[PDB]
RNA sequence: GCUACCUAAGAACAGCUAAAAGAGCACACCCGUCUAUGUAGCAAAAUAGUGGGAAGAUUUAUAGGUAGAGGCGACAAACCUA
RNA sequence: GUAAAUUUAACUGUUAGUCCAAAGAGGAACAGCUCUUUGGACACUAGGAAAAAACCUUGUAGAGAGAGUAAAAAAUUUAACA
RNA sequence: ACUGAACUCCUCACACCCAAUUGGACCAAUCUAUCACCCUAUAGAAGAACUAAUGUUAGUAUAAGUAACAUGAAAACAUUCU
RNA sequence: UCUCUUACUUUUAACCAGUGAAAUUGACCUGCCCGUGAAGAGGCGGGCAUAACACAGCAAGACGAGAAGACCCUAUGGAGCU
RNA sequence: ACCUCGAUGUUGGAUCAGGACAUCCCGAUGGUGCAGCCGCUAUUAAAGGUUCGUUUGUUCAACGAUUAAAGUCCUACGUGAUCUGAGUUCAGACCGGAGUAAUCCAGGUCGGUUUCUAUCUACUUUCAAAUUCCUCCCUGUACGAAAGGACAAGAGAAAUAAGGCCUACUUCACAAAGCGCCUUCCCCCGUAAAUGAUAUCAUCUCAACUUAGUAUUAUACCCACACCCACCCAAGAACAGGGUU
């Protein structure tokens, strides 16, 4: 199949310019409580994301400092401690993971 | 502007919890302060004429089920029950057509968090929860009842036969030979690319094709309705309608039923209770089953020929 | 084509007829080559007929520039403030002088189309048609199927 | 837009509003051939007797 | 026509799908936390809520241990499920698996989320907050509830 | 340097039945009977399935020779750089 | 009545034509069929028969917001009997 | 009785509506001789004029943002898994 | 294979991101019926229909596209063969 | 030989059919060399249907078993940008023949590439008001002389076509489907007859009029203007739609 007649530029103004096509606008979004950095409804930030998955990164660098090389995969829950914050009561049979760092004011 | 919202954004976590065991006491009270409708203003009561049109009601499709008869055939019947039922507006003979009179009815409840503002305005003045689904019956004049009134599954008596309307099952963009039952090209005697299709779909001289051509296209959501179907049996306290063979649409969708069209079944509806059947002043309960003469009930002697 | 060019209405300039009738034109730019075989009509106008025409019509202005120029023109500014130029180069004297008197007589409104050729200013005299006239009037003007 | 222009109504009745804008009933072209029990008796005594029958006929 | 049709189509095959799902299970229990695509971690999440229930069942059930052979593929992972998460939730039932969505993929723009069973170590995921009870709607509502408390 | 033919000196052909065999089934390999995809395709002739030969008139690497009024040809007027 | 004809010098171009009326020939007293003769039209403008080459009116060129004309619209409705 | 043309009249000016072919009057760009000096004149000359040859070259359109094209998963980006 | 097809998987396909062709194209503000015409009309006559714009299918038409028909004829155009 | 050789792809066949009636049947009427059943012919009627196989490539054609029927024709001898190439239109070869030969045959035979990504028009649920056969009673009656053998009325069963469905059967299983299940409602006009004139009888009336005679001025689906991030869906290509109490 062949075109029979060269398409003008008003035809083609008409198809690649009506409300079907546009990009529409969205209102989604809203200003973050924390840092302000523009999130979006329905989806986590991706500041407040990228700061807990940079620390999940360094606890899990740490992780696997501890544990060898692969297949150790320990058989006791682990907990983590920051500068100072000595182990508590409960904490006896758990894994100890520290880094070295302050204890940042989000993670409790 | 004005971002989007819904009910529940800006509540707190204690407040959710108060809100919907709030308006669910709310709507249950209201629905069970429409339960006495004879002592409270009703419009007058008719008797039947030989030229008269009652009102239908919404029936949800439960399932299907086999039954017996006592000359030992098998039939098959649909459930259709009927939640809840309330006539919600009357419209005049001279504001509609200006030849018969119509009777809104309404469907299931639903939320009230997911309904439009005029329509939250309309149940509000009526004092209802809403409806799943609204439709409309073409009554005569002197079957009007009272908008706010409940329709139960005992307005239709074992013997008698109605019709029944849903929106079919969908079946998407299907091709020519799901859809109009055509036939196809043969598999493997040489066919090139060509096991499914149409075909030719005009002549040449025209130079053209018809605009009521059969073509691929959408199947399959579109109102239907099936006509005489015999009503089995009637059961009273889970609302349950048996009427005989299929019913169109999926299963806990919602149909509308009425009595028949059908001119065989013309004035049959003299012996049918007529406003509609009143729980109230019927002076006597119903039993929990109403069954025809010739279906064989659960509880039988279990049929031996002679 | 007149869908492709503008048009104005037939009107006088400042009502002349009506009153006392004035020469629209005030001046007349001529620009004469000195040597050049392109305003040797002209040159010859310069030197006869010139004289005669600003003596026949007091109200215009005419200069003459005398520039060394390879097409010699003419300049005729109205006095409703339009600027009509035209050429002069390689033509007689007597082509000359009928452009010059062209130019005197008409007046300065556009050369285009002149668009239904009559400007009556009251054009009804009786009275204007409308769909009342020729139509009589009922008694208490009651219309058609009235009852009082 | 001329045919929108038009309103035609079946019989006598017509609505308030274009009862209201009426001007100028146009005359009706036919006549109305007039049958004959509205003549006017007058106008059947002015009209000739063409012809007189037999006596004797029953019609 | 794919009515009431779960579990979509993923791999190149079903095989292929179930061996991407048992993937992506084992690097939930070894890591605790995972970043995927949409349709996947769906799939991933409600595989991991009865493969948490095979656990609860017991170490010495040969059943579980055959289904906990199949489903990890590092063989570390099994004590770890038998001795760490399915002690830590012999309170609840099935409340895990927490999933939220994270924003998009850089290079081809697919919607991703991340789930993680609870418990879990790590830093604290920014979860969405409900919003608070000292606000205006909330404290209009706070009124209408003690007032009709104290009215009944 | 593809192809038709020839010359010099080389290389390859698992396993079973081996009747002794220009023997049989069947690998590697050579060829392309039928079907389907593709037709501006992976490809200016391919891919997948199904095929014939596969110890001999077999296949193939290297170099050389026969050239257009011709070369070559188990004659297809077949091939001689698409 | 008119103003054209003959000759002289110099060349190109047309020379594969259609329809209509009439006299014909072939064919079926068929063809938008073939071939001559006489005349007209077209391959030049405009108006008309519905759009139409060949049917009718009309030819020598423009502006005009004047006028008089040529050709120019199809009419028909019917079976008694001594 | 009327409508109804480029036919005719009316005011003005009048060489200004045919294929192939023929005759005649002008004319842009260029160079030269002489003039001219905000682009012109008189003569000679010619590679002297493009809405069209499936014309050549170069740019950009339509088809069209269409056909088609890719990267196995997790993660400490050490490794592990299919 | 069929009476008589159905379900499932992959490729394909539809939506989002990136890169990004080709044949074709007089201009198109691109409807239907009847009739007409170089004899088969979207562009003519008479009627009918008619707010604009995408997205996904179908192939009835554009005497659709790629090859200056390979069937037939002509040329005082070629060539093979006897 | 009037468009078409700077290409209108050719016969049948598969799918899809549209239309005309000069009607094969189903409907309704006249005549009959119509005693009944079958028949023949004429008028009206196109809403619907018009089978499965063998051989020859066949459209044609011959035969077997059925059915109420296996209708004629046109639609570029309908439809190849939907499909096949069975022969029919090349390059190889064989047989019979013509020709010294190269070559050929409206003679036969074996084999022989079917290319396109839809630009424009038109179209993509018109929501619905079905048809026919067969069985029982009548009846073994009407009719002959006997064979044979009816209409009309009533009752029941199916098949086709359309629209839907998953509870039993089956492919299969939180679904889709048939081999399964349910429903399907009004006519159609050619004539057969009263009264009665032109023409004091008679006469059905392109005389005024009266009956069969008109189904319909037919009823059921569908008809609430804006909460919309997000989630689910029996809804769905995208869009759109239903629920989120
Ligand atoms: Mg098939
Ligand atoms: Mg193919
Ligand atoms: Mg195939
Ligand atoms: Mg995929
Ligand atoms: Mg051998
Ligand atoms: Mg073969
Ligand atoms: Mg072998
Ligand atoms: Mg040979
Ligand atoms: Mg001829
Ligand atoms: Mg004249
Ligand atoms: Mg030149
Ligand atoms: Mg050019
Ligand atoms: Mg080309
Ligand atoms: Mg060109
Ligand atoms: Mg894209
Ligand atoms: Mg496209
Ligand atoms: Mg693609
Ligand atoms: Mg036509
Ligand atoms: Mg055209
Ligand atoms: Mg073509
Ligand atoms: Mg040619
Ligand atoms: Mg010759
Ligand atoms: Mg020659
Ligand atoms: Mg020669
Ligand atoms: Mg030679
Ligand atoms: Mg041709
Ligand atoms: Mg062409
Ligand atoms: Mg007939
Ligand atoms: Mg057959
Ligand atoms: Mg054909
Ligand atoms: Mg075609
Ligand atoms: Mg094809
Ligand atoms: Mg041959
Ligand atoms: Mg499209
Ligand atoms: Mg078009
Ligand atoms: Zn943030």
């Amino acid at each position: 199949a062949a075109p029979k007649n060269r398409r003008t530029i008003e035809v083609n103004r008409c198809r690649r310019r009506n409300p079907q096509k546009l990009i529409k606008v969205k209102n989604n979004i809203d200003v973050c409580p924390e840092c302000g950095h523009l999130k979006q409804k329905h989806v986590l930030c991706a500041y407040c994301y990228e700061k807990v998955c940079k620390e999940t990164a360094e606890i899990r660098r740490q992780i696997g400092k501890q544990e060898g090389g692969p297949f150790k995969a320990p058989t006791i829950e682990t907990v983590v401690l920051y500068t100072g914050e000595t182990p508590s009561e409960q904490d006896q049979g758990k894994r100890i993971i520290e880094r070295d760092r302050k204890r940042p004011s989000w993670f409790t | 502007g004005k971002s989007g919202t819904w009910w529940d954004e800006h509540l707190s976590e204690e407040n959710v919890p108060f809100i919907k065991q709030l308006v669910s006491d709310e709507d249950k009270a209201q629905l069970a302060s429409k339960l006495c409708p004879l002592k409270d203003e009703p419009w007058p009561i008719h008797p039947w004429e030989p030229g008269s049109f009652r009102v239908g009601l919404i029936a949800l499709k439960l399932g299907m089920m086999p039954l017996w008869t006592k000359d030992g055939q098998k039939h098959v019947v649909t459930l259709l029950q009927v939640q809840d039922c309330h006539v919600l507006k009357y419209t005049s003979k001279e504001n509609c057509n200006g030849k018969m009179a119509t009777l809104s009815v309404g469907g299931k409840t639903v939320s009230r968090f997911r309904k439009a503002t005029s329509i939250l305005e309309f149940y509000r003045e009526l004092g209802l929860p809403p409806k799943q689904t609204v439709k409309i019956f073409n009554i005569t004049d002197n079957a009007a009842i009272k908008p706010g009134t409940p329709l139960y599954a005992a307005h239709f008596r074992p013997g008698q036969y109605v019709d029944v309307t849903a929106k079919t099952i969908g079946k998407g963009f299907q091709g020519v030979m799901k859809r109009w039952g055509f036939k196809g090209q043969p598999a493997t005697h040489g066919q090139t690319k060509t096991h499914r299709r149409p075909g030719a779909v005009a002549t040449g001289d025209i130079g053209r094709v018809w605009p009521g051509t059969k073509m691929p296209g959408k199947m399959g959501n579109i109102y239907r309705t099936e006509y005489g179907l015999k009503v089995w049996r009637i059961n009273t306290k889970h609302n349950i309608i048996y009427v005989n063979g299929s019913v169109p649409g999926h299963k806990n969708c919602l149909v509308k039923v009425k009595d028949s069209k059908l001119p065989a079944y013309k004035d049959l509806g003299k012996n049918l209770p007529f406003p509609t059947y009143f729980p109230d002043g019927d002076e006597e309960e119903l039993p929990e089953d109403l069954y025809d003469e010739n279906v064989c009930q659960p509880g039988a002697p279990s049929i031996t020929f002679a | 084509t007149a869908r492709g060019t503008p048009s104005r209405f037939l009107a006088s300039v400042l009502h002349n007829g009506l009153g006392r009738y004035v020469q629209q034109l005030q001046r007349l730019s001529f620009s004469v080559s000195r040597d050049g075989a392109s305003s040797r009509g002209a040159r010859e106008f310069v030197e006869r007929e010139v004289i005669d025409f600003a003596r026949r019509n007091p109200g215009v202005v005419i200069y003459v520039n005398s520039r060394p120029c390879c097409v010699p023109r003419v300049v005729a500014e109205y006095l409703n403030g339009a600027v009509r130029e035209e050429s002069i180069h390689c033509k007689s004297v007597e082509e000359i002088s009928t452009l010059v008197q062209k130019l005197a007589d008409q007046s300065g409104l556009d050369v285009i189309r002149i668009r239904k050729p009559f400007h009556t200013d009251n054009p009804s005299i009786q009275g204007q048609w409308h769909p009342f006239t020729n139509k009589p009037t009922t008694f208490r003007g009651l219309r058609p199927r009235e009852v009082q | 837009t001329m045919m929108e222009r038009l309103h035609l109504f079946p019989d006598e009745y017509i609505p308030e509003d274009i009862l209201k804008n009426l001007v100028e009933e146009l005359p009706q072209p036919r006549k109305i051939p007039k049958r004959l029990d509205e003549y006017t008796q007058e106008e059947i005594d002015a009209f000739p007797r063409l012809w007189t029958p037999p006596e004797d006929y029953r019609l | 026509i794919s009515h009431g049709r779960v579990f979509r189509r993923m791999g190149l095959g079903p095989e292929s799908r179930i061996h991407l799902l048992r993937n992506l299970l084992t690097g939930l229990v070894r890591h605790e936390r995972i970043e995927a695509p949409w349709a996947r971690v769906d799939e991933m999440r409600g595989y991991a809520e009865k493969l948490i229930d095979y656990g609860k069942l017991g170490d010495t059930n040969e059943r579980a241990m055959r289904m906990a052979d199949f489903w990890l593929t590092e063989k570390d992972l099994i004590p770890k499920l038998f001795q760490v998460l399915a002690p830590r939730y012999k309170d609840q039932t099935g409340g895990y698996t927490r999933m939220l969505q994270i924003p998009n993929r850089s290079l081809d723009r697919a919607k991703m989320a991340v789930i993680e069973y609870k418990g879990n170590c790590l830093p604290p995921l920014p979860l969405p907050r409900r919003d608070s009870h000292l606000t205006l709607l909330n404290q209009l509502l706070q009124g209408l509830r003690q007032d009709l408390r104290q009215s009944q």
